[PDB]
RNA sequence: GGACGGGGAACGAGCCCCCGCGCCCGUACCGAGAACCGACGCAGGUGCUCCUGGGUGAGAAGCCCAAGGCGGCUCGGGUGACCCCGGGCCAGGGAACUCGGCAAAUUGGCCCCGUAACUUCGGGAGAAGGGGUGCCUGCGGUCUUGGGGUAUACCCCCGGGAC
RNA sequence: UAGUAGCAGCGAAGAGGGGUGAGAAGCCCCUCCGCCGGAAAGGACCAGGGUUUCCUGGCAACUUCAAUAGGCCAGGAGUUAG
RNA sequence: CCGUGAGGGAAAGCUGAAAAGAACCCCGGAAGGGGGGUGAAAAGAGCCUGAAACCGGGCGGCUACAGUGGGGCAGGCCCGAA
RNA sequence: UAGGCAAAGCCGCCCGGUGGAUGGCUCGGCUCGGGCGCCGAAGAAGGGCGUGGCAAGCUGCGAUAAGCCCGGGGUAGCCGCA
């Protein structure tokens, strides 16, 4: 009888990880149970060696290095990384959520916020800072917007 | 590929099975006879003068 | 109806630790019939029965017996132990 | 196949009876003159049209 | 229980692996120490027990490349066989 | 399943508790570079039919490593001639080879600049052509995701993520 | 012919020590080395095959070499459903 | 047994009168070998007789300066019991 | 000069191994002559499956399964091929 077969389903390991120890050789042809497999397992002539992890440390430092901005030049790209349809559908929430919010709140006639929103829409801003230095260049707002 | 490649082809299908009637490996499952002795399409037995 | 008795091991084991026998019988009795005819000839009560058909043709019936019955006792009895 | 009819399973329950050789003691009383059968086979080499 | 009755240092020369093939080097070099011990204590090559530290360090490279020489301790016991270990 | 109607009894549930019954057939194993077909323990075909962790990466690509499995595409050793099959390099010349640039070689990703004749006005187009590309130390930005601040967007602080 | 061809090519492969045994490079155990890892390779499973599954024992024949090994041979066993 | 199927389809007889089927001893891991037995005869279960092709050994002739097979004549070596 | 004297190889005989001819044998075939001549819903022929203490095939039989009952013949052996 094959003898890791029974190891290897009683720990719930793989066979490849099961491991018999020699001084068990006599009493391998002798065991023809699982019982027989348990016993000696509980007696410590059959174990099961721990897996293999993949070690995270040179990840985690690179990961380190990567937040930092090290490794991501123009000789590391080869596809595409950046989202534009991703980024423009942040943009627009955004910068509706701010002017929506600002209107809501009464800081903001409907009629500028209509202005705003159709520029918006039509890519006038840049981004969050460029629409609130509009507003507030162009004061269309009774108080300036941080 | 109409040898080794095609015969590849012949492992899980079947134009025949075993006839109730005579036993033989001749009952065409979708004809609904048998190939041998006729069941299924008649009621007498197919046998025919030119057949030794 | 029944052909004999199935005296191996795992059938040895089932009766000793489930209440179970295990019989061979006409391969087109039913588990109805199975349960009757158990309990009239050896006046047991069957708690429920389980069949198969083995590889080579024959209807092998794993009974079951009632929680006052012994399967041991009652192979035993018959003296086909 | 997994699944099978019981006509079919029978046949093979059939086959699977008789795929033996005849027996010493029966080669014995024949005195080593039937020492094969018909109905030997081996799975692989020759194929039941079941 | 085994008594030793020689002991002597070598240092195996494996050079002759480069040349031959690269996919049986390592095998070749065990094939080269059992040679060199079976020549340098007047015993068969199937006399001869290689030690594991000795396989590791043959096979540390892998079968393309074992060492290109080894330092070794050969120890002849009282019943005619013979041990190499690696010395360390 | 519901609704809309007709008929009947004096009982009575889609709710709670409790009782009883559920027959027959399949069920092992391979599921394929040895369990199927191909005369074979066959580099083919069927079935890669459905599923699969980490790093790099545009990627279900390749390369390396898990979980898991394998050393059984079922000869071993020595030698290091020629010759053959497959692979690497080769000064100066650069198609003079040859039916013929066959074969091999060149280019190659991504970012930026730039892009002709012609055209069915869509295209041609990655036309062509040029430049950049590693690692390290810092400074920023655009967002995202939670928590705390008067605080639902903004603003400040804290932790994580992406570019 | 001839103890000759083939047992290469299709991107893996073996080594040390021990045990068993008449007999071991090859079977069993440990250690080292390697290969796959969206797979000629890990999980599931259809058709087809039909006992090849499991256990015990064995080597007259089979496996492109060997064998104490085995999908092989002999004996025994195994498939449970509202 | 072959073909999906209609269909197709082999090879393969003989111990001895009687198992009297080979006791027993030595060797071999085993198949088995030697010795020793049974039988009128091994006719030995691989079983009446047992041809040739083929292969092994013994014997006779030749055999490394001489080109092959068949016939006639002369000779050398060998057999020449019936 | 030749013999002692021989490599590989060639021819002939003998013995052995292989092989299964030959001869002998025959419960088989073939031809011819004579007879006899339908079975099935009272479920036939044919097929599948099963059936023996050890039983794989053939033969027989059919869960009463190499078989059960009755009568006649046949007497002392019998449990088919085996
Ligand atoms: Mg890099
Ligand atoms: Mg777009
Ligand atoms: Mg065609
Ligand atoms: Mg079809
Ligand atoms: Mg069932
Ligand atoms: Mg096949
Ligand atoms: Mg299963
Ligand atoms: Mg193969
Ligand atoms: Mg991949
Ligand atoms: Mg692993
Ligand atoms: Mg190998
Ligand atoms: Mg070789
Ligand atoms: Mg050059
Ligand atoms: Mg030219
Ligand atoms: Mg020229
Ligand atoms: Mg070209
Ligand atoms: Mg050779
Ligand atoms: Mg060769
Ligand atoms: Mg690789
Ligand atoms: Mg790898
Ligand atoms: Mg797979
Ligand atoms: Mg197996
Ligand atoms: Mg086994
Ligand atoms: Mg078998
Ligand atoms: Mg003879
Ligand atoms: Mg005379
Ligand atoms: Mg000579
Ligand atoms: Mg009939
Ligand atoms: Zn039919």
């Amino acid at each position: 009888v094959d003898v890791k077969r029974l190891a290897a389903e009683i720990l719930g390991v793989g066979v490849s990880r099961v491991k018999i120890s020699p001084e068990a050789v006599g009493r391998l042809e002798e065991v023809v149970t699982k019982d027989d497999v348990r016993a000696l397992i509980d007696e410590g002539l059959i174990w099961a060696e721990p897996e293999k992890g993949n070690s995270r440390g040179r990840w985690r430092e690179l990961h380190e290095k990567k937040k930092k901005g090290r490794r991501r030049g123009q000789g590391s790209r080869k596809g595409r990384r950046l989202d534009e349809e991703e980024a423009w559908v942040n943009k627009m929430r955004v910068m509706r959520r701010f002017l929506n919010t600002l209107k809501r709140q009464g800081k903001l006639d409907p009629a500028t916020w209509r202005q705003l929103y159709r520029m918006v829409k039509g890519n006038y801003f840049r981004d969050l800072r460029h629409l609130k230095t509009y507003i507030n260049e162009h004061k269309l707002t009774k108080e300036p917007v941080k | 590929m109409k040898g080794t490649p095609s015969m590849g082809k012949h492992n899980k299908g079947k134009t025949h099975i075993r006839c109730p009637r005579c036993g033989r490996h001749s009952y065409n499952v979708t004809k609904k006879y048998c190939a041998s002795c006729g069941w299924g399409r008649s009621k007498r037995w197919r046998r025919y003068n030119w057949a030794k | 109806m029944i052909k004999r008795f199935v005296i191996t091991e795992k059938a040895l084991r089932l009766a000793e630790r489930e209440n179970k026998i295990t019989i061979i019988v006409e391969r087109t009795a039913t588990k109805k019939q199975i349960a009757d005819e158990v309990q009239r000839l050896y006046n047991v009560k069957v708690e429920k029965v389980n069949t198969l058909i083995t590889p080579r043709g024959e209807k092998k019936a794993y009974v079951k017996l009632a929680e006052g019955y012994s399967a041991m006792d009652l192979l035993t009895k018959l003296g086909v132990l | 196949a997994r699944n099978k009819p019981l006509g079919k399973k029978l046949r093979l329950a059939a086959a699977l009876n008789s795929n033996r050789n005849p027996p010493l003691w029966v080669i014995a009383k024949t005195k080593r003159r039937v020492t094969r059968s018909p109905a030997r086979r081996h799975w692989r080499r020759q194929k039941l049209k079941a | 229980e085994k008594k030793v009755v020689l002991t002597r240092e070598y240092v195996i020369n494996l050079r002759r692996t480069r040349e031959v093939s690269r996919t049986k080097r390592a095998k070749y070099a065990v094939g080269l120490i059992r040679r060199f011990v079976a020549r340098h204590l007047k015993v068969e090559p199937k006399a001869v027990k290689l030690g594991q530290a000795l396989n590791e360090a043959l096979w540390a490279r892998s079968i393309e490349k074992p060492p290109r020489r080894v330092h070794v301790v050969v120890e002849k016991l009282d019943d005619g066989t013979v041990r190499v270990e690696l010395k360390q």
